[PDB]
């Protein structure tokens, strides 16, 4: 479903994003928390305060999880087959939950890169953040 | 039906919002990402990429009118069904546009006022715009709820 | 708000539905065909297996109780959006359940009453039923949406 | 997708349905027709009332598509592939609307088959129904 245009247009853009994608992932959580209130009965162990050091921290490992999927395009259900695990089967997470991380996702890139964030590209990094949203919810047992 | 200090957020940020070209890129940006609503607008013409799109004069002009009801629903915060009720009817009854598109837009409409206005379009801002997108879509969902 | 034969179709086949076991095969179903809803349930036991659901007491005690509202949600019609109001409340507000699963809930219910009611359930009485459902999920979700 | 279990479980589904495919897919159609209005304008040259030649006709074609399905399971990228390229790039049909014709279909089998609809047997169509919706809507581009 990735065309070739998409996987370079993904690749392109977040090769730009570069030592940024932990700062980003902590900018999309929060607005996340911040818009969607629900979000949150899934982090009650977390200091959810603006600029709280756990959220970054968390930043960062969704960030890390996103550039291992952008690396590995070929073979997601296979990256992020524990994350499928975890997410699904052990933490039980809604998928409309993934919709919104997305969303709050393609907020913050369109933020910090305006010049950068054209039609194509948008519609290129849904379609990729859509599928790594696929896989997330995939096993549901 | 948001309180007091967030129309005064929402409102004032509106007036730094160049309604034209928010309008275009808006539902140019809706036609590309999500293709199928392309379905709707195949009377403008040329729609097969995304610089036929988002250059086709014709959704350029229907992008300022959709800000344009949008901007008016922002002077009447604590009334979105009353306004929308008539655009309800149409968008329901005449093009039979099923309300998960109308809940798309406003998504897509956050997303280009992330792009036009940086680091002020804030957490905190877009939550209560999140609430504004949610109340015109229900508004609009109306004439069937 | 309901073509009063409508209203009137639904209530005439609402008084012969075995409203209890209709009620817990309904919930055992939701936790079932959707897991991750079980999140919210797991202080209700072991719930591994198609079975161990249908089976377990809490579930079946439970259903019972979400047919009842549903049921005395059928006698005010008109109203409805203050007949869950409080619900509303619970749901949005303490337990937190994203308004998805109210439809989706609500999808399920239909689909067992099929099952039940054989060649009574027509294509019109469903369509009928629908129209209710999808009233009980946005009243529902009324506390935020 | 689907473990050996779910795979029965739609292959003796469907297979008890036997020739009466074409009668449930109609079913189908005209249940969704009715209870979602919005749907009805993929077919304008159509006759939407009850027995209608047309929509009798048409249950076939998708029942015959479906059982073509229950026989590929394991490929359906592959087997549908004609068919995504019509639903999506050529008609345009609105993701939402394949969410609404399975509820239909649900909604019709276990209303022939009461006894044969276990929530088990229910789960594993569902997720049947869904990886046929998702192979629909893939060509998108
Ligand atoms: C693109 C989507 C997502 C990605 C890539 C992602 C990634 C990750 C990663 C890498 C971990 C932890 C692995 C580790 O620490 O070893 C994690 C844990 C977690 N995720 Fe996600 N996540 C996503 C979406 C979501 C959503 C929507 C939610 C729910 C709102 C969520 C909730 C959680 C929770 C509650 C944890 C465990 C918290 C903890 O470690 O204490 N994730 N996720
Ligand atoms: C925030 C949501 C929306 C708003 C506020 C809105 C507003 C409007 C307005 C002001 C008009 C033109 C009526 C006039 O000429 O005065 C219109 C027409 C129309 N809208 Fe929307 N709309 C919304 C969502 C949508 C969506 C999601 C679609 C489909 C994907 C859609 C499809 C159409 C179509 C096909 C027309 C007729 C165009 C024409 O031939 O003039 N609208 N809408
Ligand atoms: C038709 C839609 C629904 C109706 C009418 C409904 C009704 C009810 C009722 C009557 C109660 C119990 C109040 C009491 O015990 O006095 C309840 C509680 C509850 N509901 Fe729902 N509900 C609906 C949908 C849902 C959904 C979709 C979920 C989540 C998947 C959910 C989760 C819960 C939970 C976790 C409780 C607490 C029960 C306990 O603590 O054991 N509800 N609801
Ligand atoms: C799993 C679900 C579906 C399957 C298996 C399916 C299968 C088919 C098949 C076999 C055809 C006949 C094409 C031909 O004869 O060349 C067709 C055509 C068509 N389908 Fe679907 N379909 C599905 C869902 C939908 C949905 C949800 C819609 C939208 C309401 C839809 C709208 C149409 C339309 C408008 C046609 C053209 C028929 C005509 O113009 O004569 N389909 N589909």
């Amino acid at each position: 479903v990735l065309s070739a245009a998409d996987k370079s247009n993904v690749k392109a853009a977040w090769g730009k994003v570069g030592g940024n994608a932990g700062a980003y992932g902590a900018e999309a959580l929060e607005r996340m928390f911040l818009s969607f209130p629900t979000t949150k009965t899934y982090f009650p162990h977390f200091d959810l305060s603006h600029g709280s050091a756990q959220v970054k921290g968390h930043g960062e490992k969704v960030a890390a999880a996103l550039t291992k999927a952008v690396g590995h395009l070929d073979d997601l259900p296979g990256t992020l087959s524990d994350l499928s695990d975890l997410h699904a089967h052990k933490l039980r997470v809604d998928p409309v939950n993934f919709k919104l991380l997305s969303h709050s996702l393609l907020v913050t890139l369109a933020c910090h890169l305006p010049n950068d964030f054209t039609p194509a590209v948008h519609a290129s990094l849904d379609k990729f953040l859509a599928n790594v949203s696929t896989v997330l919810t995939s096993k549901y047992r | 039906m948001l309180t007091a200090e967030e129309k005064a957020a929402v409102t004032g940020f509106w007036g730094k919002v160049k309604v034209d070209e928010v309008g275009a890129e808006a539902l140019g940006r809706l036609l590309v990402v999500y293709p199928w609503t392309q379905r709707f607008f195949e009377h403008f013409g040329d729609l097969s990429n995304a610089d036929a799109v988002m250059n086709n004069p014709k959704v350029k002009a229907h992008g300022k009118k959709v800000l344009d009801s949008f901007s008016n629903g922002m002077k009447h915060l604590d009334d979105l069904k009353g306004t929308f009720a008539q655009l309800s009817e149409l968008h329901c009854d005449k093009l039979h546009v099923d309300p998960e598109n109308f809940r798309l837009l406003g998504n897509v409409l956050v997303v280009v006022l992330a792009r036009h206005h940086g680091n002020e379009f804030t957490p905190v801002l877009q939550a209560d715009f999140q609430k504004v997108v949610a109340g015109v879509a229900n508004a609009l969902a109306h004439k069937y709820h």
